[PDB]
């Protein structure tokens, strides 16, 4: 009974991730309106969570549902390398749209002039191949006597370099620089912001409004993904140098492995639902 | 294979100028568009650099086109909608107009009309979401006559000094507060003046600051 | 003392003439029924909004006019851009295509309706005669003949242009506001224009002169067309309705409107039979209405801005309509 | 004087022979019943004689 | 509009010479250009074609690969390579100009050519007689048959006439056998079927002098008839 009810349950995410994803896809294609750089780069991160969502979820529903590995080593180094190509793509997506959007704000001219969809296709091509340079080594290289040792197993390569470097390389490069960005861009819109006499107060209350609505923003867009993926990359660095004493519950694995994958459900959702331009394509398809 | 060799040159024709017409298109997406309304405008114009007249000036490595809809008696309710996506919107006013009244039997004042003018732009509904960079020109006529002959004449209800600063104050106070969307979109205002890059700097820092805070409001930050 | 009692003595006459309404006729006419109206050929290539557009005498070439500075040619049924004019001005507002083929003529904000040459030795689209002398933006401009083209500006003034001259031939001052569309009579010895002051005025071309005003809209004329016999002609505005006026009998005979319906109307035409009336209108979609019965019979989709033009076939085998959205499909 | 020029355009009040409305409705009709075949977006054209198909 | 070629001359065989045509007057980018030879005392024959952009490059079977064309739209002016020069390739190159769009003239201008002195499904066009024995102010009727339907599917019948009058390049009468060309006079007129066409001169004159040729343009290996020679 207990595995109908998570079967039913990861069964409901996989799928209405697929459909998340999978409408805004169409709808960047239906709707000419919405065609930019900056939602070019947001139809390319929801097509790389649709890919998440269609490939490496079902596999990994497999594995939670009957504890266990049913299809073989082809099949688990593929749904191995297929996760961690596509969960860094996606990360290395938000991470380019923060650049764009940095890039944006804080050099006009660069966007009156020198901005096209040639940089929205390069920034996606950069990220594929981030992605393709941290799935490489559980394949071409790695895979220890020791790794995948249980039959029935299909961990993930946990060699100390290996492990530092992808956790490095996959989260929190790409924290630090989402980092540093979104505090240049919040500091450039308090500057905009702070930039009769109830006329003043009339002003200053749509300045605080402002400030709140561009926190609120901010603290959206980090603490999502912080709390999809801090948690499943803290794990994922301590464990491999944690071996002799971690006990590593199960359950706690489980946990943060599937808010990292949620992470996937989530992204179109912030970068598309709450945009304004989708939900009006949206309103006007349906 | 159903399409014969003319066929097939008319389809390359035809690709040729979708190209043509891509490379044009994008050639004249990067520019700004700005809109001339207006009282110094002549001045403006000159300080900046029968039908429509476009003035092509490039500062700071920005290409601004402005356009200048002035000689056009026609009604404005027919054309004005040609002019949507302007990034900002150039009104110029005269200060030392206060006291001219247009002729036609005195039944209206320059700066009323000014004013008129400048709240049925602003309120526009093809206008909701553009910048406003207001001129007022002609600074040291308006001192000149202030020191004579009060602008109360021009605003009964006006009780206050009469020296430069207050009154002009006072005239950019009132042309701000026909705003019926402050919120929305910026007024910019500046006292031109007629000498040196104090206005061609002025629609720069304007259009800068228009463009920022779209792209803002675009990630919803602002 | 400035002619009161003129005004007056017209309007009983004109009263005098009502017998039947052209509905009471109409009864036992049998309704065109749902007109299976289907987008067939897609044109796309303009890259700003669209405002006129005029399909040519072999019912297959079609000049659009769009503000980007571009005018393109269409091929509606292989759909290739047969040609590309750069408009020097970037203001374009209305565009004609020559009966024989020859000439296009451009005109917009600026005060000036080009002429285009299309047969040239060379092989480019260069400018022959520029049509400047109006004081105000250029609304409609349409070929009488090769040589004789008929300007609707927004000065309030039409003019007859006798191309190789460059000057107009006559000027129409009638109009006491801004003149919006001019429409021909098949034969071309008279033509009609619509203005700003709700109102159309029958135009003769040779003696320049006015000889029928009407007046039933409520608001600014927009569009107007001649009905196919040439004895009548309908015109939209920002009314929301359609009018018909039959000039032999100087008075309106029908109004094609629906209370669903709040914008305006920004295009008009005729199919070639004249039982269909294409109204454009600003709500994004065009309405086929039964010129005989005043009935919706048809609707047409799939624009995602504001209607501009739209235009039947001679042949009247397809119509196709122009939008803001940048996107011209012709149905069939 | 805008006076004598609108006499003189109102002077083509009585210049034309006029048809009551009823034998041009009819004549409008007649027209259609006349070309009602010839007109293919009223009897629909087959397929086969349809360029458009 | 005027085109002018150059780089004729005498060459030995196994040689390569670059012909080169000037155009002036008119927008070469625009325009498609062609290359159609003509061997001493005998008929025309199509040899490279290359349309604006450079997009599409077509040869003929016989000097596809030694032959090869480029356009130089800059400077507008046209060059066809020539390597590896045979006896057979003994003739003058005439260039043409031809714009492709509905109602347009392809062929509508022959530049004099440069004379060049050298030592399979294809549509072939045959013209009943070679030479006809006429008289002015009389009608002149010429006919030619084509092996395969001219008439596309789209009801156009691509049909070309052309007339090369005594030491004077081709001019275009007919271009799709029913439309006339511009610059020609209204006597001129073309009909026919499927297979069957006909050109027909309403009235004999002086200049009506010349060689008649008809070419088929509904696949580009365009093959031109023996020509009709019309004597006074
Ligand atoms: C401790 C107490 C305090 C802490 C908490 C209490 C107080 C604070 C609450 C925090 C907010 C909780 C989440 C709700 C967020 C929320 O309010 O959403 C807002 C309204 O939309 C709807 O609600 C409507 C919902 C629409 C959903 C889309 C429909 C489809 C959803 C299913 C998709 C899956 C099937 C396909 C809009 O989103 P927003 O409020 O966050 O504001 C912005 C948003 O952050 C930006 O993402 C977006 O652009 P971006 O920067 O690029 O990302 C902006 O345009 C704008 O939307
Ligand atoms: C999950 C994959 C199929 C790939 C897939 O699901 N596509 C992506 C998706 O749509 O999710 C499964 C389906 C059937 C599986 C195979 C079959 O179960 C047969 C066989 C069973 C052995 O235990 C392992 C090898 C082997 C040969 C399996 C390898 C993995 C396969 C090929
Ligand atoms: C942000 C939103 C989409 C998150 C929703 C909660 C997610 C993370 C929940 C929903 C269902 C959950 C799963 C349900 C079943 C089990 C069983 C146990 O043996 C390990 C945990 C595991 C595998 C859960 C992991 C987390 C999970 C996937
Ligand atoms: C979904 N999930 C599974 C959660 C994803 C994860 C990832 C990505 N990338 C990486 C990882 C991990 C490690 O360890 C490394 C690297």
């Amino acid at each position: 009974s207990y595995q109908v009810i998570t079967s039913l349950l990861l069964g409901t995410l996989i799928f209405c991730a697929v459909l998340g994803n999978a409408c805004v896809v169409a709808a960047i294609a239906l709707e000419r309106s919405l065609q930019n750089v900056a939602n070019y780069l947001i139809g390319s991160l929801a097509v790389t969570d649709l890919m998440v969502s269609v490939l490496v979820l079902p596999m990994a529903a497999l594995y939670q549902v009957l504890n266990k590995w049913t299809l073989g080593q082809v099949t688990c180094d593929l749904f191995i390398a297929l996760d961690v190509l596509c969960c860094t793509s996606s990360i290395w997506h938000l991470c380019a749209i923060a650049l764009d959007r940095y890039w944006a704000i804080t050099d006009p001219i660069d966007y009156v002039n020198k901005r096209t969809p040639r940089r929205a296709a390069a920034l996606i091509s950069l990220t594929w191949l981030i992605g393709f340079l941290i799935s490489i080594p559980p394949m071409l290289g790695w895979r220890t006597p020791e790794d995948r040792s249980d039959p029935d197993a299909c961990t993930i390569s946990k060699d100390h370099g290996y492990t530092i470097y992808s956790t490095f390389g996959a989260f929190y490069i790409p924290l630090l620089l989402m980092l540093v960005l979104y505090g240049r861009i919040f500091r450039a819109a308090r500057f905009r912001i702070r930039k009769n006499e109830r006329n003043a107060e009339a002003k200053r209350k749509m300045a605080l409004a402002r400030e709140r609505k561009t926190v609120k923003t901010l603290g959206i867009i980090m603490g999502t993904f912080i709390l999809c993926w801090l948690p499943f990359f803290i794990v994922a660095l301590v464990l491999p140098f944690c071996e002799s004493s971690c006990h590593m519950p199960t359950l706690l694995g489980a946990i943060i492995n599937w808010l990292g994958y949620s992470n996937s459900l989530l992204n179109p959702v912030i970068y598309a639902y709450f945009n304004k331009d989708f939900q009006n394509a949206f309103k006007k398809i349906i | 294979c159903t399409l014969s060799a003319e066929d097939k040159a008319a389809v390359e024709r035809s690709k040729m100028i979708d190209r043509n017409l891509r490379e044009d298109g994008e050639k004249a997406a990067r520019e700004v568009k700005l809109l001339l309304l207006g009282s110094g405008k002549n001045t403006i114009v000159k300080q900046m650099k029968t039908g429509i007249v476009e003035t092509h000036f490039t500062f700071k490595d920005l290409h601004f086109k402005m356009f200048d809809v002035g000689a056009q008696r026609s009604e404005r309710k027919k054309w004005i909608h040609c002019f949507e996506g302007v990034t900002a919107i150039i009104f110029c006013v005269a200060l030392s107009d206060y006291d001219l009244v247009l002729a036609d039997e005195a039944e209206m004042n320059r700066m009323h009309a000014s004013m008129k003018l400048f709240d049925s732009i602003c309120n526009n509904k093809w206008f909701t979401d553009t910048s406003i960079i207001l001129f007022l020109n002609k600074k040291d006529l308006f001192e000149e006559k202030i020191k004579k002959s009060p602008l109360t004449i021009c605003y009964p209800e006006y009780a206050g000094s009469n020296t430069y600063e207050e009154a002009a104050a006072y005239i950019q106070c009132q042309f701000e507060d026909l705003n019926k969307r402050k919120d929305t979109k910026e007024i910019y205002t500046h006292f031109t003046c007629s000498t040196d890059t104090k206005n061609v700097q002025f629609v720069f820092d304007a259009v800068t600051d228009v463009i920022i805070k779209n792209n803002l409001k675009d990630c919803g930050l602002f | 003392q400035e002619a009161e009692q003129l005004k007056n003595q017209i309007r009983d006459a004109r009263k005098a003439c009502a017998d039947a309404t052209l509905s009471q006729i109409t009864n036992n006419i049998d309704p065109v029924g749902r007109i299976q109206m289907r987008t067939r050929r897609t044109l796309r290539g303009h890259l700003a909004k669209i405002y006129a557009m005029h399909w040519g005498t072999d019912s297959r070439l079609l000049v659009s006019a769009s503000q980007d500075g571009k005018l393109i040619i269409w091929d509606s049924y292989t759909t290739n851009k047969v040609h590309a004019i750069p408009l020097r001005s970037s203001w374009v507002m209305t565009c004609a295509y020559a009966p024989s083929g020859n000439y296009v003529a451009c005109g917009g904000l600026d005060n000036i309706c080009s002429i285009y040459n299309l047969k040239t030795r060379e092989g480019n689209v260069r400018v022959s005669r520029e049509l400047a002398g109006h004081t105000g933006y250029l609304s409609c401009c349409r070929f009488l003949d090769d040589n004789q083209i008929v300007t609707s500006s927004g000065d309030t003034t039409c003019a007859l242009w006798d191309i190789e001259t460059g000057q107009q031939t006559t000027t129409f001052t009638g109009h006491t506001g801004d003149v919006m569309s001019l429409s021909l009579a098949p034969d071309t010895r008279l033509f009609v224009s619509g203005a700003c002051d709700a109102s159309a005025k029958l135009w003769d071309v040779r003696e320049g002169m006015c000889r029928q005003t009407f007046t039933g809209h409520e608001s600014d004329i927009n569009a107007i067309c001649f009905f196919p016999n040439g004895n009548a002609f309908a015109t939209g505005s920002d009314d929301a309705t359609c009018r018909l006026f039959d000039l032999r009998a100087d008075q309106e005979l029908m109004t094609y409107s629906h209370d669903n319906i709040i914008c305006g109307i920004t295009s008009v035409s005729f199919s070639k039979s004249g039982r269909l009336l294409l109204a454009g209108y600003d709500d994004f979609n065009c309405n086929v209405w039964d010129a005989l019965k005043a009935d919706r019979a048809g609707v047409l989709a799939g624009h995602d801005n504001r209607v501009s033009c739209l235009g039947v076939t001679d042949d009247g085998m397809a119509v196709a309509t122009g939008s803001w959205d940048s996107f011209l499909k012709i149905w069939n | 004087a805008q006076a004598r020029k609108l006499v003189e355009q109102l002077k083509m009040e009585a210049n034309i022979d006029r048809i009551k409305v009823s034998k041009a409705a009819a004549d409008l009709m007649a027209y259609c019943e006349a070309h009602a075949k010839e007109d293919p977006l009223l009897t629909p054209v087959p397929a086969s004689e349809n360029p458009f198909r | 509009v005027q085109l002018v070629e150059s780089g004729g001359g005498l060459v030995q065989p196994g040689g390569s010479r670059k012909l080169s045509c000037s155009a002036s007057g008119f927008a070469f980018s625009s325009f498609g250009m062609h290359w159609v030879r003509q061997a001493p005392e005998k008929g025309l024959e199509w040899v490279a074609y290359i349309s604006s952009g450079s997009g599409t490059i077509y040869y003929a079977d016989t000097v596809k690969g030694r032959f090869t064309i480029s356009r130089d739209d800059p400077k507008n002016t046209l060059f066809l390579q020539m390597t590896s020069l045979r006896s057979e390739d003994t003739a003058m190159y005439y260039c043409v100009r031809s714009i492709y769009y509905y109602g347009s003239s392809p062929f509508d201008f022959w530049g004099q050519g440069t004379t060049l002195t050298v030592s399979s499904a294809d549509i072939v066009m045959t013209q009943a007689t070679s030479s006809v024995p006429v008289t002015p102010g009389e009608s002149v009727s010429i006919s030619c048959r084509s092996s395969k339907s001219l008439l596309h599917s789209n009801g156009n019948t691509y049909l070309y006439w052309f007339l090369q009058r005594p030491g004077q390049s081709p001019q275009l009468l007919i271009y799709r056998m029913s439309n006339l060309a511009s610059g020609v006079p209204d006597r001129f007129s073309g009909s026919g079927s499927g297979t069957a066409f006909t050109l027909t001169i309403s009235r004999l004159e002086a200049e009506d002098v010349g060689v008649y040729y008809c070419m088929q343009h509904l696949e580009y290996p365009l093959t031109f008839g023996a020509g009709t020679k019309l004597e006074l």
